[PDB]
């Protein structure tokens, strides 16, 4: 038996000493050392000072810039608002509970702060899925004689809140729970407790297959399909080398994006998956601290993949920080 | 279709 639980937590570590303490109540320092708590602190200093600057500039730009504000932009802007959330319902409030060494915030300030940080970084998923369908149809034109226009690119971004809350909302109702996870610094969805009460597994299940299954599959057929209509197109159209160079760089970019989604999801995913099938087995505070290390960062390479690398933005973007000119 | 790329921000 590999931790202590309590009503509102587990902490992943054993009593047999009695040491163990509520991480609403007083230091982990016993979970690992104070400098681990730092440099958790640290890492989260970093995500800040380069999420913010980068997904902030982002809504400016589109501010001054009008030949950004079209629907096909609707939901990037939707994604950079996501990773804002990321960055100070979760990376701040982390970055403040992690130098007292517990979640100092209490079992409300638990389910606020994880409901934010799902919140977030699930609209930004969502945000990648509707992204690549809306591609799919505008590129792929699988609709005869349809134009995407204002009220599609709405939907779109409505459609990845209710996908958000669909996930984030039911923990606060009852369906898991949010709990302190890791180093019990942050708090996140209880998908590795088999707790009954709150039906546990039936929703790590509906996680694993809705917000994980179905994103990936969506994804690779509708990015499938583009880098097949667009080598089509060259293939058909050789004497063009701009449409060859065309038909190189969008695959190359889908190749990017993902790779990107991968390396966000799948530790999430894998680590969910075995410790399902793992069940009896032990899984420490650091380990529990991967998969999140690698979902938090997409808050930072997420709109650098689909906003820095975007030609338009981009140029906005250094108009905008070289003082009007270039 | 580079017309429709453009608009997508991918090429
Ligand atoms: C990790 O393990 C430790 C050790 O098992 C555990 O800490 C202990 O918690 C109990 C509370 O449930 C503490 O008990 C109190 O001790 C002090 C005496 O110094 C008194 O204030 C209390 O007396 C009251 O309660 C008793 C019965 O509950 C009665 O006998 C008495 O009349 C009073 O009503 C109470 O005894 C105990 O001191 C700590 N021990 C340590 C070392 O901290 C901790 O709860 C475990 N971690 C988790 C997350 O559960
Ligand atoms: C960048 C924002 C920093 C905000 C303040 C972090 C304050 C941590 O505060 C410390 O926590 C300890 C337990 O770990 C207590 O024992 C100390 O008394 C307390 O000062
Ligand atoms: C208008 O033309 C202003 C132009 C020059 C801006 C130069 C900005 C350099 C920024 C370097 C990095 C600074 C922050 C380092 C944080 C650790």
């Amino acid at each position: 038996m590999c931790g202590t639980e309590g009503p509102n937590f587990y902490v992943p570590f054993s009593n047999k000493t009695g040491v163990v303490r509520s991480p609403f109540e007083a230091p982990q320092y016993y979970l690992a050392e104070p400098w681990q708590f730092s440099m958790l602190a640290a890492y989260m200093f970093l995500l800040i000072m380069l999420g913010f600057p980068i997904n902030f500039l982002t809504l400016y730009v589109t501010v001054q810039h009008k030949k950004l504000r079209t629907p096909l932009n609707y939901i990037l802007l939707n994604l950079a608002v996501a990773d804002l959330f990321m960055v100070f319902g979760d990376f701040t409030t982390t970055l403040y509970t992690s130098l007292h060494g517990y979640f100092v915030f209490g079992p409300t300030g638990c389910n606020l702060e994880g409901f934010f940080a799902t919140l977030g970084g699930e609209i930004a998923l969502w945000s990648l899925v509707v992204l690549a369908i809306e591609r799919y149809v505008v590129v792929c034109k699988p609709m005869s004689n349809f134009r995407f226009g204002e009220n599609h690119a709405i939907m779109g971004v409505a459609f990845t809140w209710v996908m958000a809350l669909a996930c984030a909302a039911p923990p606060l109702v009852g369906w898991s729970r949010y709990i302190p996870e890791g180093m019990q610094c942050s708090c996140g969805i209880d998908y590795y407790t088999p707790h009954e009460e709150t039906n546990n597994e039936s929703f790590v299940i509906y996680m694993f297959v809705v917000h994980f299954i179905i994103p990936l599959i969506v994804i690779f057929f509708c990015y499938g399909q583009l880098v097949f209509t667009v080598k089509e197109a060259a293939a058909q159209q050789q004497e063009s080398a701009t449409t060859q160079k065309a038909e190189k760089e969008v695959t190359r970019m889908v190749i990017i994006m993902v790779i990107a989604f991968l390396i966000c999801w799948l530790p999430y995913a894998g680590v969910a998956f075995y410790i399902f099938t793992h069940q009896g087995s032990c899984f420490g505070p650091i380990f529990m601290t991967i998969p999140a290390f690698f979902a938090k960062t997409s808050a930072v390479y997420n709109p650098v993949i689909y906003i820095m690398m975007n030609k338009q933005f981009r140029n906005c973007m250094v108009t905008t920080l070289c003082c009007g000119k270039n | 279709i580079l017309e429709n790329l453009k608009d997508c921000g991918l090429f």
